[PDB]
């Protein structure tokens, strides 16, 4: 009301309301998922088209051979942080020849993030990250919250209607988590989670959008035929 | 080795192919003769890195002034762009020595060259390299402004060759040009290996040399 | 640009069938005075890496505190910092590398020649040099000095090419090392008799070696030899 | 540094300071532009509540750029001094590095470009001047008026007001200049131009500034009984 | 004073046949006269069909090498998983070298793969970043020796028809893979022979649209 | 008052919905992308008839491969232009070929949000950016100063948008020749222009692979003017 | 953050007027009359003292009359302080083109640059303006005899006769009754008392309310004289004019 | 660059420039302009270290202008002397000094006098009757020291500079190519085309 | 480096 | 390469009873070649008069700067600054070049106006005063008339007879160096007037 | 500088 002016100011209760209406855009923003087994993780996004005259807004980046992630929000400030992921990923290759930990990707996204939220004139990142990777301790799920708050899953879901895939992958958890050593079971699972947040719309062959990556499987997209299997 | 001279039909450019790591023949098949726009040529004498690179940027250049201004540079205004970027790096160690040719309706046929030193002259012939003495002893003897464009392209030919067959840190092969109101031609690549014996020959000239 | 003060002389290492071994004396040289006499110039880094160092120990120190600070680095945030996201013998190499190749990039060099001995998490045998120029190159021997020009032809004799590794024991390798420290006690001007030595088994782990001392050495032969041709007496 | 965005969109998608910039150029005194077959004339308003002025030394509503260039203005004077100079500086340095003098379009094109820059600056508020640009290019006998307006845009003219009643006197120029025939001589130029301003002015004895600017660096003002001439002239025509 | 630069000795070799190119350099790495590596790689693949090699001091070279892989990675990134076509990075590869112009480095930089028409590309830079393409190309210690039998068996120059007085020159024609990999072999046992600091071993990567493949060559270690 | 980079309770940001009014305001602009080229048109809407017309310029060459048409604050576009026209010219200078049209909107792009308390405000201008390259063809880019940017087969900017998105929708199918895209750009711009239609208040441009991108004469576009009174006439 | 605070002072009205360059002005309506006449044979600066009390020290005083180089003087209106900062930057400016070009200022460029820095304040910087007018009486060999006046606008113009401060409307009536082309300095320094003896606020205008300077070309032959009157000299042209 | 010579006579200022441009052992051209027109009635003459005399002579032309459109009004030689002056004396401390010595060759309007003013790269200002740069002084101050006389007329000027020309091409090492002469008087700046 |  | 002995010249200055003499050569060259013989050596500031000798670009140079500083000293203070005051001044400035210093040797003479005692003083180029009752030189021939002035010098001379006395030890200095001569001028300095003598000396 |  009137501890909205700016990310430096509290609230009486103690919330940060620039932070909370950043929270916000990831709710308008189009429903993905994410999910992993111990073997591959996998990102499923569904695009959101202006018209039928336009083009699906691309939902997944990709990071690194063996790192990514999934947006909801604002896309420019997903490609923010999805850069600066880039940067980090390439300065711990060449400095020390390591691929870096999907857990330190999270640690260093969520430090960028907080920063923006205790200074005068800048403001809190508009956008919710899933970042999927394979490193040393195997596959990884992250769910990033412009907050800072970054969080390890077994699966998750953001955007509008994201509780409906949430609900069904809680339910699924059992199931999917020992899908190993198999790709398109694992991504059939992730198409029947976010099929649990669609509303008359259906998903269609330049609609959905998948990627995964895996222990002998670099970090690939499918867009257009190549997600027709799956449909 | 290249010259650039004006004259009646527009002008002349000829230029040698030969790369030296000090006494080390590095190259025979070097192109010492860049293609800014349709209107503009650059010869590349010095350092062989410093001309290729700054006389690509300078085409660069030369394209933002058009996109910018709706109208192709001057010979006068891409030449100082060269002139005021080497003079920054006066003193640093840069090696250029650059002739601009080309024909613009305001200007005409013009020839400006462009060194490290920062020296920008306007001129109707220009020699520039190892071999530029070589080169304007033949090219001087035998210029007239009436000189026909079959006899022109002859004589930026035979004055490369001269200087080719003297001077060590030239040779290769010959590469002509020619500028005029349309814009320039390419007039091909002639090998030293094949074109000395076929102009001693033709020509009657070289007796210094075994027959 | 500098010039080294406090020295350490030769660092020698080389691969056998399950690991790696590294030695080097315990000395540091002030020019042609002995003057320190209690160096240790191998520096373990983990279970799993020991890092050879020879030129200035001013530099070296510098290296020893980095080193320390990395393992520090690496275990914040890191609950697989003695697991799976433990510090690799690559990476403390890549990071050194990057280091020394920056300094003399910046003409303020680390007057050093490191020698990275250690075993990967694979059980693979890493074994990788590099100077205050940045130059980097790995071989089944690497050795520092004087160490490069009379140790390596007494490792290589051992190990001359890659398919000789898992034919050569720890038994061999180590025999092979310490009588190249012999070697280079005899004629390193810069030498001392003490050294240090560190095996690296995919096995056994690190086997840390102190206060070791050349032994077996020839001088009898000395009282033989008179004047410098004709002296008889 | 002072950063505060001063120049801001409003819920309406103004951007309130740039338009009340515009609200100072209609309170400044009138400045007309009118161009010829060969030749361009700028006019301008001077307010008559100044007697005792010293017009020898007082700054001239009508400056040069370059010697084929001037820029008329209207709105804050202090304002217009930064505008100019700058201007003046960017034509020597054309003249510099391009061997060139600067096109009155391209002049124009920074001088708006300036203007733009101090709409999204921050802890600068915009310019509070429109200008009127007149001149001819290098080895060109085509007649130039551009116009400039806090905004940054700018845009080219037969002819042009801008200032105080700058609506009535375009409103008059609207219909009284032909696009098929325009002034073919610098008198039949310099008349329309006095005529325009003779709807507004209030006198024409020292309210009126005329500067004509030919081909080929040709820019003279013209004196108070020059000037009176076309007033007396076109008065005596008027009563008909 | 301190010396940045070092000689890390080597030499490399780049042909271009039809549709395909070789780039080959022997695996010995030196300072002075002692020998540091008998196999140390300087020929590598650098993704999109592209082999780089940058000889004369290793430090400069690795430098390089490692700087243009990652800048093929972010063309990636930056333009939509585009191929980055030879003659792409070859500019490239001059703006790097010229980026550091007044402290350059100390090497002679090979690339080679297929242009976008499918034919044999090679490549050659100098240490500041003059480039030009080449059918036939050596660089490094032993490039002396190599490039005037490159001259001859591959360009076939000073070479006439028999019997033609010497007026018609031998025809230029592509070589199989089979003859340019002779001709290289060859190549290294001559510079091996008569370069203190060229020997221990001979690598060689060809580029086909099918890929990079890889040949090793044992050569003498003295 | 309040700070330039604040969100809105709904999560927008309210400086970059302001502007988007501001673009509204603007004049129409239409582009239509087909497989024999992509056509941009523009409204000039001249505010006096003195203003010579020829001399707004609304549509612009950023290389020989991309062409750009703005609506709005089309002062704000200068920077956003010559920005377009570096990272052009910059990527052939460092690659030695022409840059993908969706690389140069995505380069575009990155100064949209580029403002805070870097410049003091957003952009008041869309642009649609037309263009060629090998590899994805004939595009259409709509961008806008929120950063983000469409792909279009066809799109309207402007004051009389979203009455000829409507009419887009309608009539662009993926068969559409070069000659029926010009004509349908003439056609919409006509039906939302306040003043009549003709060759000096309305300007044609198209880009493809052959030609490059080029502006159209006012002899030309008054014949496709001509042309397509005729056509409406004869059904 | 700080924008809470922030006065926003160089910022546009509605009306398109600039809040604070307005504000100053009327600041600037308060202060001591000061009236610039110029002459044919030379320029009278005349400027009144704010409300003077008897124990002030007069004649090692200073407030309104002040000398930028040996010919340019500047008769100041409004905050003494904001003054001084302005006229010591007038001062370096002027040395510095005469280091420069080995020749004295013309009096326009200096009052250019003057006018110039004000301008600054109004348009960038976020500082307030500076409360000052100024009257520049100067001489250079161009236009010989010139009277320009600056305000907290940064707009200058130049003037045969003109006042700023307290009282202008009444003074500016005053002077362009009696002022004429051919005047001499002896006639311009009775009007400029004449003029300041009608509009003063004070019951009666004595000598030690006035500070008086005139610039002649009353030195020996081609070179111009600045004389910055003393108590007594105020006192005896007073009683000379006859208004005491 | 080489030969600069400067005569002030009773109402006019005649410079004398050299026309070759040489590097190395080939003279690239022979028709060589070493001037600029700083104002109207200003010229300035240039010569010393290659690239250095057009920048710094097309830098000083630059800001005179500037200064000529700003104030509406022609700079007095000596104020445009002293500028320059100023220019190279700020140079000589700088990273890289301008190594450029000028000839001022300006006719003041106001006094109606011709002003000759010489200045050295080391900001050096003298205003003299008769000036030169280089190794040419060493010919021509002796020779005019004789043959100069305060009350000269252009034509009687012209002929005192032909015979210090004749001289340098007598006794000088080095092929000048002659010389461009400029003579700067009440009507401005022109050229004597046959010398 | 190399270098007519 | 000298800085100091590139263009030559040499300035003197001497007190007498209830005055002050201060003398400085014309000429200005580049090394060997004569160029100039107008080229005067001593500037003054209301009544403090300053010799500079030296890199010549540097006389000029600290000439205009002291005029500037000395036009601002008199605007605040109201008044001309004195030779005493002038003096720290130089000091001041040139020590502000201490790393980069202005190549010159300059003189200070003038008369206090309050006290009226007459005051010389010289300075390193580097800003160290030389404070003097006799005389004080600089220049090229600085050892010439170190000799001339040593031996001619007496206390407490009229003006003319110190006119003289400083203008016999300048020129005999001047005819002993080669960079010095080709004219000389002598300032006579008395409490209230100052007298400009330009002496004839061998153009040599 | 001079120089006890
Ligand atoms: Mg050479
Ligand atoms: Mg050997
Ligand atoms: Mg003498
Ligand atoms: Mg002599």
């Amino acid at each position: 009301n009137n501890y909205d002016g700016d990310t430096v100011t509290f609230s009486p209760t103690g919330r940060l309301f620039q932070v909370e209406y950043a929270l916000e855009a990831i709710k308008q923003g189009s429903v993905t998922v994410g999910l992993r087994s111990n073997t591959h993780a996998v990102l499923v996004a569904l695009k959101r088209n202006a018209d039928e005259l336009s083009s699906y807004q691309k939902k997944i980046i990709k990071c690194d051979e063996h790192m990514g992630l999934s947006l909801a929000g604002l896309a420019p400030d997903a490609r923010v942080l999805s850069n600066y992921l880039r940067q980090q990923c390439n300065y711990s290759s060449l400095v020390f020849n390591r691929k870096l930990a999907v857990e330190r990707a999270g640690h260093l996204l969520c430090d960028k993030a907080q920063k923006n939220t205790q200074s005068y004139g800048g403001r809190p990142y508009g956008v919710g990250l899933l970042i999927i990777g394979y490193d040393k301790s195997g596959a990884h799920l992250l769910e990033f919250q412009p907050s800072g708050n970054v969080t390890e899953l077994y699966g998750t879901a953001i955007g509008a209607r994201s509780q409906g895939a949430k609900t069904y992958l809680e339910r699924t958890l059992d199931t999917f988590i020992k899908i190993d050593g198999n790709p398109d079971e694992l991504i059939k699972a992730g198409v029947e989670a976010i099929s649990q947040s669609l509303r008359d719309e259906s998903l269609t062959v330049d609609n959905l959008s998948i990627a995964i990556v895996g222990k002998d499987t670099p970090f690939t997209i499918y867009d257009g035929e190549a997600v027709a299997k799956y449909i | 080795t290249m010259l650039a001279f004006r004259f009646q039909g527009g002008i002349i450019v000829a230029v040698d192919s030969r790369a030296t790591a000090g006494n080390w023949v590095a190259s025979q098949t070097v192109k010492k003769v860049i293609e800014i726009n349709p209107f503009l040529l650059g010869t590349m004498a010095g350092g062989a890195a410093d001309c290729q690179f700054w006389e690509t940027w300078l085409g660069s250049q030369c394209r933002l002034h058009e996109l910018r201004e709706k109208e192709r540079i001057s010979v006068a205004a891409a030449s100082k762009i060269l002139s005021n970027l080497v003079y920054q790096y006066k003193g640093a160690g840069l090696s250029m020595g650059t002739m601009i040719c080309g024909y613009t309706r305001k200007e005409g046929p013009t020839i400006y060259y462009v060194d490290s030193d920062g020296t920008r002259l306007k001129g109707d012939i220009f020699c520039v390299g190892s071999g530029q003495t070589f080169a304007y002893g033949v090219l001087d003897s035998n210029y007239k402004w009436d000189l026909s464009v079959e006899d022109a392209l002859y004589l930026g030919k035979r004055s490369i060759l001269a200087a080719a067959h003297r001077d060590a840190y030239s040779g290769g092969s010959v590469n002509l040009y020619h500028v005029t109101e349309d814009g320039w031609i390419y007039h091909g690549n002639h090998d030293v290996g094949e074109l000395f014996w076929k102009v001693k020959e033709e020509e009657g000239s070289f007796n210094n040399v075994i027959g | 640009t500098q010039q080294p003060i406090v020295t350490g002389t030769s660092v020698i290492s080389m691969k056998y069938d399950n690991g790696v071994i590294i030695a080097a004396d315990n000395l540091g040289s002030y020019g042609s005075l002995l003057r320190f006499n209690g160096v240790e110039r191998l520096i373990p880094v983990g279970d799993n890496t020991v890092v050879g160092i020879s030129g200035d120990i001013s530099d070296m120190q510098h290296i020893e505190r980095l080193l320390k600070d990395l393992v520090t680095e690496n275990a914040y945030d890191n609950p697989l910092a003695d697991a799976e996201e433990a510090l690799e013998p690559s990476y403390i190499f890549e990071y050194l590398a990057t280091v020394m190749y920056q300094r003399r990039s910046k003409m303020n060099p680390l007057w050093n020649a490191i020698i990275v001995a250690g075993v990967q998490s694979n059980g693979d045998q890493f074994l990788r040099y590099v100077n205050l120029l940045g130059v980097t190159y790995s071989s089944p021997t690497l050795a520092t000095g004087f160490g490069a020009h009379m140790a390596n032809p007494l490792l290589r004799k051992v190990v001359d090419r890659e398919s000789d590794i898992p034919k050569t024991t720890v038994q061999v390798a180590e025999e092979a090392i310490v009588n190249a420290m012999r070697v280079l006690y005899y004629r390193d001007a810069r030498s001392s008799r003490n050294f240090s030595l560190a095996i690296i088994d995919k096995n056994t782990g690190l086997t840390f070696k102190k206060n070791l001392q050349v032994e077996n050495m020839k001088w009898d032969f000395a009282k033989d030899i008179k004047g410098y041709g004709t002296q008889k007496i | 540094g002072y950063d505060r965005a001063l120049s801001i969109f409003s819920p309406d998608g103004h951007i309130f300071q740039v338009e009340y910039a515009l609200e100072a150029v209609k309170r400044g005194t009138c400045a007309v532009g009118v161009k010829g077959k060969n030749c361009v004339v700028l006019g301008c308003e001077r307010r008559s509540t100044l007697k005792l002025q010293d017009t020898r030394i007082t700054p001239s509503k009508v400056s040069k750029i370059d010697s084929h260039v001037v820029l008329s203005f209207s709105g804050l004077n202090a304002d217009s001094r930064i505008l100019i100079e700058k201007a003046r500086v960017e034509a020597q340095s054309h003249r510099l590095t391009l061997e060139d003098p600067v096109t009155v379009e391209y002049l124009t094109r920074y001088v708006a470009g300036v203007q733009q820059r101090y709409t999204q600056s921050g802890g600068v508020r915009p310019f509070g001047v429109s200008t009127l640009i007149a001149g001819f290019d290098p080895r060109d006998d085509e007649p130039k008026l551009y116009q400039t307006e806090p905004s940054g845009i700018y845009s080219s003219w037969s002819a042009q007001t801008i200032g105080r009643n700058s609506k009535t006197v375009r409103e008059f120029l609207e219909k009284n200049y032909d696009r098929k025939e325009p002034p073919a001589t610098v008198e039949e130029c310099v008349k329309l131009t006095v005529r325009s301003l003779l709807e507004v002015v209030q006198t024409g004895a020292k309210n009126i500034e005329i500067t004509v600017v030919k081909p080929d660096s040709d820019i003279v003002a013209l004196s108070s009984e020059e000037i009176n001439q076309y007033v007396t002239q076109i008065e005596q025509e008027k009563q008909e | 004073q301190f010396n940045p630069y070092g000689d890390n000795g080597g030499t490399i070799l780049g042909i271009a046949g039809e549709d395909f190119a070789v780039l080959a350099g022997d695996t010995r790495n030196i300072t002075d006269y002692s020998i540091n590596s008998r196999y140390e790689p300087k020929v590598f693949d650098c993704g999109d069909n592209i082999v780089m090699s940058a000889n004369g001091f290793a430090a400069d070279g690795d430098a390089l090498v490692k700087r243009f892989k990652n800048s093929v990675k972010w063309y990636h990134f930056d333009h939509n998983d585009k191929k980055l076509s030879i003659n792409s990075a070859a500019r490239n590869i001059q703006h790097l070298l010229y980026g550091k112009r007044f402290f350059p480095y100390y090497v002679h930089t090979i690339i080679a793969g297929l242009d976008e028409d499918g034919k044999g590309a090679v490549y050659s830079f100098d240490p500041v970043g003059s480039y030009e393409r080449e059918q036939c190309r050596a660089g490094g210690a032993a490039a002396s020796l190599i490039m005037p039998f490159l001259d001859n068996q591959v360009n076939f120059k000073n070479q006439y028809e028999p019997g033609t007085n010497g007026k018609v020159k031998k025809p230029l024609k592509y070589l199989s893979v089979e003859e340019v990999i002779k001709l290289v072999r060859d190549s290294f046992t001559s510079a091996t022979e008569r370069h203190i600091q060229v020997g221990d071993g001979l690598e060689i990567l060809i580029v086909t649209k099918d890929g990079v493949r890889k040949e090793f060559y044992e050569l003498k270690r003295d | 008052d309040r700070g330039v980079s604040t969100f809105s309770p709904e999560g927008r940001l309210f400086q970059v919905e302001y502007s988007l009014e501001a673009i509204k305001l603007g004049s129409t602009a239409i582009g239509i992308a087909t497989k024999e080229g992509v056509v941009l048109g523009v409204e000039k809407r001249a505010t006096s008839p003195l203003l010579e017309s020829d001399s707004i310029e609304k549509i612009v060459e950023i290389d020989r491969h991309i062409g750009c048409a703005m609506s709005g604050l089309t002062a704000d576009a200068r920077s956003m232009i010559e920005h377009a026209r570096t990272a052009a010219v910059t990527h052939n200078l460092y690659y030695d070929e022409d840059i993908n049209v969706e690389s140069l909107t995505q380069s575009v792009c990155d100064l949209a949000l580029r403002f805070g308390e870097l410049m003091s405000r957003p952009f008041g201008v869309a642009l649609l950016i037309a263009g060629h390259d090998a590899d994805d063809g004939y595009q259409l880019f709509h961008a806008e100063p929120s950063g983000t940017f469409y792909r279009y087969n066809a799109k309207a900017i402007g004051s009389g948008s979203e009455g000829a998105q409507a009419e887009l929708l309608n009539e662009w199918h993926s068969s559409l020749t070069l000659k029926e895209a010009e004509l349908l750009v003439l056609k919409i711009l006509k039906q939302v222009m306040e003043e009549k239609l003709d060759e000096n208040n309305a300007q044609l441009s198209c880009i493809t692979k052959q030609d490059g991108f080029k502006i159209y004469d006012n002899e030309k576009t008054a014949e496709l003017i001509k042309e397509l009174k005729e056509k409406e006439a004869a059904e | 953050g700080s924008r809470r605070y922030d006065s926003r002072t160089t910022i546009f009205s509605p009306e398109g007027r600039l809040y604070q360059v307005e504000y100053a002005l009327e600041s600037i309506s308060h202060a001591g009359t000061a009236i610039g006449i110029m002459a044919s044979d030379g320029i009278v600066l005349a400027a009144e003292r704010k409300v003077t009390s008897t124990l002030l020290e007069q004649d090692t005083s200073t407030e309104k009359l002040y000398k930028l180089n040996d010919k340019i003087a500047v008769a100041v209106a409004g905050l003494t302080a904001d003054a001084e900062i302005l006229i010591n930057t007038a001062r370096i400016h002027a040395q510095n083109y005469l280091k420069t070009y080995n020749e004295d200022i013309p009096v326009e460029i200096l009052v250019r640059r003057l006018s110039d820095i004000k301008q600054g304040y109004t348009q960038h910087g976020g500082l307030r303006p500076f409360g000052v007018s100024f009257i520049y009486a100067g001489y250079d060999d161009r236009y010989g005899y010139q009277l320009y006046t600056s305000n907290p606008s940064g707009n200058y113009t130049g003037w045969k006769a003109i006042s700023v401060g307290a009282n202008t409307s009444a003074a500016q009536t005053l002077l362009q009754m009696d002022y004429k082309d051919d005047m001499k300095v002896d006639d311009a320094i009775e009007l400029a008392l004449k003029t300041l003896s009608k509009t003063t606020d004070s019951s009666a205008l004595t000598y030690d309310r006035l500070e008086f300077a005139t610039i002649r070309k009353g030195a020996n032959d081609g070179e111009v004289y600045q004389k910055i009157f003393k108590p007594q000299e105020i006192k005896d042209i007073l009683v000379k004019t006859g208004i005491t | 660059m080489d030969i600069i010579l400067g005569i002030r006579v009773q109402d006019s200022v005649i410079l004398a420039s050299s026309k070759a441009v040489t590097r190395g052992i080939s003279v690239l051209k022979d028709s060589d302009d070493k001037t600029r027109q700083l104002s109207p009635h200003t010229l300035m003459s240039f010569a010393g270290e290659a690239g250095d005399t057009v920048q710094f002579a097309e830098y000083i032309q630059a800001n005179i202008q500037l200064y000529s459109i700003r104030e509406d009004y022609e700079l007095s030689p000596q104020a445009v002397s002293s500028f320059v002056r100023q220019e190279l004396a700020k140079s000589i401390r700088s990273r890289r000094p301008y190594q450029v010595n000028v000839l001022i060759g300006g006719y003041d309007k106001k006094k109606n006098k011709p002003e000759l003013y010489q200045i050295d790269y080391l900001g050096t200002k003298v205003e003299l009757p008769y000036g030169a740069h280089g190794y040419s002084g060493f010919y021509t101050f002796s020779l005019l020291d004789h043959h100069y006389r305060p009350d000269m007329t252009t034509e009687e000027g012209l002929d005192l500079l032909k015979l210090c020309v004749q001289e340098l091409e007598k006794r000088m090492p080095m092929d000048f190519k002659g010389v461009i002469v400029k003579i700067v008087d009440k009507d401005g700046i022109r050229q004597v085309d046959d010398f | 480096x190399a270098y007519x | 390469s000298d800085p100091s002995s590139i263009n030559g010249g040499i300035v003197v200055a001497m007190t007498g009873k209830d005055c002050v003499a201060i003398a400085c050569d014309l000429r200005l060259g580049s090394q060997s070649l004569g160029v100039s013989n107008k080229f005067e050596k001593i500037f003054h500031y209301g009544h403090v008069f300053l010799g500079i000798t030296g890199l010549a670009t540097d006389v000029t140079t600290l000439n205009e700067m002291f005029r500037y500083k000395t036009n601002l000293y008199k605007l605040k203070e109201e008044r001309a600054i004195e030779p005493e005051t002038f003096t720290q001044l130089v000091s001041s400035s040139l020590y502000e070049r201490r790393f980069g210093p202005y190549f010159v040797g300059p003189v200070v003479a003038g008369i206090n106006s309050k006290s009226g005692k007459p005051f010389i003083a010289g300075f390193d180029l580097i800003g160290c005063i030389d404070e003097a009752k006799d005389f004080i030189v600089s220049g090229t021939a600085s050892d010439q008339l170190f000799g001339m002035c040593e031996s001619l010098y007496e206390p407490n001379l009229e003006p003319e007879d110190l006119f003289e006395t400083i203008s016999q030890a300048l020129l005999n200095a001047a005819d002993r160096d080669a960079l010095s001569g080709w004219g000389a001028v002598v300032y006579i300095i008395k409490k209230d007037e100052v007298v400009k003598r330009y002496l004839k000396m061998r153009q040599d």
